[PDB]
């Protein structure tokens, strides 16, 4: 029983542009066991409708999941992904760096 | 490569106090998922996940579902057996994983078949490449090996991996030919990230490519900067394609000694990219 | 297509 902390990336489906519709992504990977709590945040608040891909795993048996929701970025709105897992003392917050 | 693979990924996990163990199965051709099954669905069934599979008839979806329901119950029995083999309490949660499938060449001929299993994220038992023997990782897996030798499982794996696997993989490749057999090349560019007065970051981006296999390397004066290049894990865009970037820290002014090189099946010839300010 | 269900572990 060795547990593996998730790696987290936050990014958009296409290059971002204030005012046009896109997709916000939180890809969590590398983790074990498979139970994970993944929230996408808009200015700190949990976004309501967030889909996710079907649970699968890599060659090394670690799990991965893509979480995503439609959004339209602004210059104002800050976005983040908050991840909890058994390995994590408290939820990790990863902000969307839009400057890439 | 023009060679292809089909893989199924099985996960079964115990959750004492919260019902019976959950069973999930997903099927892939190369980097495209095409089916799922979740025993936690209100109506459990094998369900399409790609458009080229929806055309299969009911006898297809009925067989795929009945097998996955049986497996729901069989993998619960395996999870009870494995708890025994490791003298483990009935209170902890544990995970069994299996992945199996076949690789075919650009002529549809079997390259090799696979069946491996993991318990709690640890290699447990693997069908050897000969498709007739097993490799047990510990004395618990040896017990599983004796059952499988008696049940004559390796022979059934060989008949599945040589027969049904490659024939149905071949059929999917034909039904999904416009996507599965289409390599989409990466869209690339190099960005420049000032760090201080004396160094900066060059980041080389690859977007929208398929399949996910790709090479991104920085060279300084034609020599690879592998130890000094930061790589992100290839990540899915959501739309079947993938993304990746490679980054290197460079002395400001020396930016032209550095080249980013990109290899992918979609590109006619490899790419060499520089920062152009 | 999936493999026939086999023997438990
Ligand atoms: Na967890
Ligand atoms: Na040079």
């Amino acid at each position: 029983m060795i547990q593996r902390t998730p790696k987290i990336q936050v990014y958009s489906r296409h290059p971002a542009e204030n005012g046009k519709s896109n997709f916000l992504n939180c890809y969590v990977s590398g983790f074990h066991p498979s139970d994970i709590e993944v929230d996408l945040l808009k200015n700190g608040e949990r976004i309501e409708k967030v889909e996710h891909s079907d649970l699968s795993f890599s060659k090394d048996w670690s799990f991965y999941l893509l979480y995503y929701t439609e959004f339209t970025p602004t210059e104002k709105d800050e976005y983040a992904c908050r991840v909890n897992h058994v390995t994590l003392s408290q939820p990790k917050i990863v902000k969307w760096d839009r400057d890439m | 490569m023009g060679s292809h693979s089909m893989r199924y990924f099985y996960t079964a996990m115990s959750r004492p106090g919260r019902g019976e163990p959950r069973f999930i199965a997903v099927g892939y051709v190369d980097d495209t998922q095409f089916v799922r099954f979740d025993s936690d669905a209100a109506s459990p069934r094998m369900a399409p996940r790609a458009p080229w599979i929806e055309q299969e008839g009911p006898e297809y979806w009925d067989r795929e579902t009945q097998i996955s329901k049986t497996n729901t119950q069989t993998y619960r029995e395996s999870l009870r057996n494995l708890r025994g083999y490791y003298n483990q309490s009935e209170a902890g949660s544990h995970t069994l994983q299996r992945m199996y499938g076949c690789d075919v060449g650009p002529d549809g001929r079997l390259l090799r078949g696979h069946d491996q299993s993991a318990y709690d994220g640890k290699d447990y038992i693997a069908l050897n490449e000969d498709l007739s023997s097993w490799t047990a990782a510990d004395t618990a897996a040896q017990i599983t090996q004796r059952k499988w030798e008696a049940a004559r499982e390796a022979e059934q794996w060989r008949a599945y991996l040589e027969g049904l696997c490659v024939e149905w993989l071949r059929r999917y490749l034909e039904n999904g030919k416009e996507t599965l057999q289409r390599a989409d090349p990466p869209k690339t560019h190099v960005t420049h990230h000032p760090i201080s007065d004396h160094e900066a970051t060059l980041r080389c981006w690859a977007l929208g490519f398929y399949p996910a296999e790709i090479t991104l390397t920085w060279q300084r004066d034609g020599e690879d900067q592998t130890q000094d290049t930061e790589l992100v894990e290839t990540r899915p865009a959501g739309d079947r394609t993938f993304q990746k970037w490679a980054a290197v820290v460079v002395p400001s002014g020396e930016e032209q000694r550095y080249t980013c090189h990109v290899q992918h099946e979609g590109l006619p010839k490899p790419l060499t990219l520089r920062w152009e300010p | 297509t999936v493999a026939a269900s086999g023997h438990s572990y």
